[PDB]
């Protein structure tokens, strides 16, 4: 008649907290010979069975905007950036004056010759050597008008460092897993705002795929939506919060170059050589991208008409950034170990007041966007404890025919009585990708003991 | 079925699949995170283990415990207990009495084993 | 109590305080030390667990075997060491033949598990 | 006798001797590699026990299982393989056929504890 | 003054003493008397016990 202490095992209750992180790759990846990938062959092998579990009756709380494995994932891409330079070639004694000038043959534009003079394996002899290094990488320090003396850029700030020219930039796949006694939790809700309750959670070992591309502005390969566009908010209120839209189909976007010569080997030391722009075969064009035309307008129609549920009686707009340097004001990305940071101005011109226009023309797909822009070399990316990388430039000609699947946008100020505010591309800090990516997840630790009082005695 | 079966289920539904959902307590840069995770595993399944063995339940699931249960942890009766309420509000509930429960369990094994030494070493 | 409660006490008081003294066996330049000092007591706790487990004592406090006792080991009454003598100064006498005492107890138990199994194939 | 006193022995004189080779399972530059071994070797060591827990026959040495042994993995007579029989052969014949016999007894002991709660909640 | 800031190479710049803006005085330290002399007084008469 009275109740007696039972202890269970393999209770199923949750508690939130914090830990560390697996890596999970497939085996595909550890065929190649040389080590690449920025050292992501150290992997435990994925099991080729991806299992989830779906949850009955439960609903559970969400929070990305303050999540752990953002975090995680923002200070591993740091590390394994940062680790990956160590054997390589140092750039110390490149911070010689440049004497530059324009080349005879041609115009050349964006390119200048800078030619200087380096030590040989003899401390006392020195030699002279040419190159060719693009414009954004020059800086012309002056004392009076003086046009043919120029430096070096990040000999002025820090670092100076090469990247070893046997490694790959390409975005493999990784998935981070949680050890024994952790699970992570998974919201499969189509209507997710990004914080609040769910209803079909459902508990996962790890993720999927998730590409760690680098990317500003507009967002590059990376997994879609279920259903419909998905506008992501901290607030939605104050002017200083990124949104982030999810788009449903993405639309092809792809990029190209001129001819190079050849990497030219310079030495300057003992076994640590570098290289440079050689010469220039061919003709002298403009690097690009590409993007359709009329993909581009209706999937902007579509973001127009469900950002306006937010502003029902409100029109949008859309401009470029609000000024800055080259490195936040573009949208920069990687290709083949050669950078990219071309303005989108051709892409965020238009309006949207609230009536649809539809375009019904199958004969119309000759239009396209184009963007022009230059490339740099000397690469300051996390604004911060970066280690700046001189990527070696690449022989051939290159391509980017890629996949576009997210935007990044931030309000301006709103005027008093305002009904045509715009929005604007932004840059900021790279975790905003992987918070793009991470909305999904959040890890949990489950604790499989419990006591409950039942009629059962032991035997005295 | 793995891990969280019946997680959002009733009290008394979760019983029968205990059996199924406590399996896989254990089946450079990215090396040390790979070490720390693997020892916080061995120290989660150790620490597991030790704690359902001191009070006399190792190996096995629904133990009994002779000791007493007072009526200020929950004063609701087991009824509604065991078919209304699932186990995450009431491990809300039962929380902040969960190391005087230990400490009751151990003293009653400990004198458990006495007894049993008296009466081992009675005859 | 909390650590070494009877560390003074009584050996017959000391007996009935085992299980709040054996629960906390397990509860950059500053990031090795503490990880190794975390492996090596998971080390001490999972050798003293299987030394319990090879003679059969496993999840029991105090357990009993049938190895008789030899006097020449202390030569000594039950009652004032029971009564009278701290844990301390009897380890320090009985660690002289501490080794003895465990190949006794893992040759009493080999023993007895063999007969067991003679016992239980006779059937 | 230490390390492999009876590995080559008589298959039944080598069935006193497995204290001594179960007693031994634990016992910068290089401040990660003897790490790496030695957590391995714990979870060695806690994935054997692991084993051995699974089909319930955890701090006993040799226990014994009721699922039966088929004629089509041995049929040889046992008497000739008690008496003149190594266990290295035994290991080289018979490892081919380990995991469907695991099987078993997972499920043997599966059906022994679910009649176990099935008896003691008919009580 | 301030740091005075001189850069020696790409990024390794070290801060030394500038200037001086005032008279010069002499970095001292200061002790109260009677406490230091009541101390040392009684470190004397308990040191007198293993020197008799
Ligand atoms: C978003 O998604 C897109 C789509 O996948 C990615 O684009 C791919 O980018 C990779 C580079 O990371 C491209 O791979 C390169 O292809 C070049 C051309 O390949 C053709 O020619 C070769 C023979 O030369 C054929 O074998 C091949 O089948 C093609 O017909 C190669 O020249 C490149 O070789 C380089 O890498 C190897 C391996 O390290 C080196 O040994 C070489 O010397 C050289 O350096 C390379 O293989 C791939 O082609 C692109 N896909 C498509 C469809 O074009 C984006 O990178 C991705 N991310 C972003 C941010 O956009
Ligand atoms: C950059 O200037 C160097 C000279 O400072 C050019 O190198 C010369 O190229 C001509 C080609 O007609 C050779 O005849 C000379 O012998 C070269 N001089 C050297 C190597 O010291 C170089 O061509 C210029 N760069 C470009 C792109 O024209
Ligand atoms: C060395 O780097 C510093 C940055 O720490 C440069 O300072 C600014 O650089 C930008 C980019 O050209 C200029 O627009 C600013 O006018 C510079 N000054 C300030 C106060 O912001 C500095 O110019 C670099 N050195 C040289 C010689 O260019
Ligand atoms: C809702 O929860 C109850 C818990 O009593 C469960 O029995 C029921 O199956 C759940 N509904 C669904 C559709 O799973
Ligand atoms: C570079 O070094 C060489 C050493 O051979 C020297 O003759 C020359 O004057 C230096 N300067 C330039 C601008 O070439
Ligand atoms: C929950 O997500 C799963 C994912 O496989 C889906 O099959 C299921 O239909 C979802 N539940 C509801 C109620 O839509
Ligand atoms: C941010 O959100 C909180 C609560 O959601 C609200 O009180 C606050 O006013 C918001 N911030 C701004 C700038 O509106
Ligand atoms: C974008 O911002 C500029 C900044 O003054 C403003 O003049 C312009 O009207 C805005 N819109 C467009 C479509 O350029
Ligand atoms: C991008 O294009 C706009 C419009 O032609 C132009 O004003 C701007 O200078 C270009 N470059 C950058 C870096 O924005
Ligand atoms: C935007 O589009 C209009 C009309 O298509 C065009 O006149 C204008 O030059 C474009 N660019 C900017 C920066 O307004
Ligand atoms: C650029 O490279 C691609 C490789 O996919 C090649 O098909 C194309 O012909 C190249 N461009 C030119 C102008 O040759
Ligand atoms: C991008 O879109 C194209 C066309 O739908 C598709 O073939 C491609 O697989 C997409 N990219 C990724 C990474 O899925």
């Amino acid at each position: 008649e009275n109740l007696w202490v039972t202890v269970y095992y393999g209770v199923p209750v949750w508690k939130e907290a914090k830990t560390t992180l697996f890596c999970a790759s497939d085996a595909r990846a550890y065929e190649k010979e040389v080590h690449n990938v920025w050292a992501t062959h150290a992997c435990v092998p994925t099991d080729p069975s991806p299992q989830e579990l779906v949850l009955g009756n439960v609903t559970e709380n969400f929070n990305m905007w303050k999540n752990d494995m953002v975090d995680q994932m923002h200070e591993d891409i740091i590390s394994l950036w940062d680790q990956s330079l160590k054997p390589c070639v140092k750039l110390t004694p490149l911070c010689v004056t440049l004497i530059c000038s324009d080349a005879g043959s041609g115009g050349v534009e964006e390119m200048k010759n800078c030619s200087f003079n380096t030590t040989t394996e003899i401390r006392d002899k020195e030699k002279k050597e040419y190159a060719l290094f693009y414009k954004p990488d020059i800086v012309p320090l002056s004392e009076t008008n003086n046009t043919s003396e120029y430096r070096l850029i990040n000999c002025n700030t820090s670092a100076c460092t090469q990247a070893c020219p046997k490694v790959t930039f390409e975005p493999i796949p990784i998935h981070y897993c949680a050890p024994a006694g952790y699970a992570i939790l998974k919201c499969n809700d189509e209507t997710f705002n990004g914080t609040g309750p769910c209803s079909n959670v459902s508990t996962v070992q790890c993720t999927h795929g998730i590409r760690p591309v680098v990317s500003t502005q507009l967002l590059l390969n990376g997994s879609l939506a279920e259903k419909e566009i998905v506008i992501r908010s901290e607030n939605l209120t104050n002017n200083a919060k990124i949104i982030i839209v999810h788009l449903h189909t993405p639309v092809e976007i792809v990029c190209t170059r001129p001819n190079n010569n050849t990497r030219k080997s310079v030495r300057i030391g003992p076994g640590q050589t570098f290289y440079a722009t050689g010469d220039i075969i061919g003709d002298i064009k403009q690097a690009h991208c590409n993007i359709s035309e009329e993909k581009w307008n209706d999937t902007l129609q579509k973001v127009g008409i469900e950002l306006q549920k937010h502003f029902p009686n409100k029109t949008i707009k859309y401009n470029q950034s609000a000024g800055g340097d080259m490195e936040i004001t573009t949208h920069s990305f990687n290709c083949g170990g050669e950078f990219f940071y071309c303005n989108t101005s051709n892409l965020f011109n238009g309006t949207y007041n609230g009536t649809y226009i539809s375009t019904n023309s199958s004969a119309n797909s000759t239009s396209t966007i184009t963007l022009q822009c230059r490339i740099k070399q000397i690469i300051n990316m996390w604004q911060g404890v970066g280690r700046c990388m001189y990527a070696p430039p690449i022989a051939g000609n290159i391509t980017c025919r890629s996949n576009i699947t997210g935007l990044l946008l931030t309000r301006d100020g709103g005027t008093n009585s305002n009904e045509t505010e715009t929005f604007r591309p932004a840059g900021g800090d790279m975790r905003d990708n992987w918070r793009s990516e991470l909305y999904k997840y959040k890890v949990v630790k489950i604790e499989p003991l419990g006591v409950a009082p039942t009629r059962c005695k032991r035997r005295v | 079925l793995g891990f969280l079966g019946a997680a959002g289920s009733t009290m008394g539904a979760a019983s029968m699949t205990l059996t199924v959902q406590a399996r896989n307590l254990l089946s450079t840069v990215w090396g040390i995170k790979q070490l720390q995770a693997r020892v916080l595993a061995v120290e989660r399944y150790l620490r597991d283990q030790q704690l359902l063995g001191i009070w006399g339940c190792s190996g096995k699931l629904i133990c009994c415990t002779n000791v007493p249960w007072n009526s200020s942890w929950s004063n609701r009766n087991l009824s509604e207990i065991w078919d209304n309420m699932t186990w995450l509000q009431w491990d809300k509930e039962i929380s902040n009495y969960t190391q005087i429960i230990y400490g009751l369990l151990e003293e009653s094994q400990n004198q458990q084993e006495k007894n049993e030494q008296d009466l081992l070493a009675l005859d």
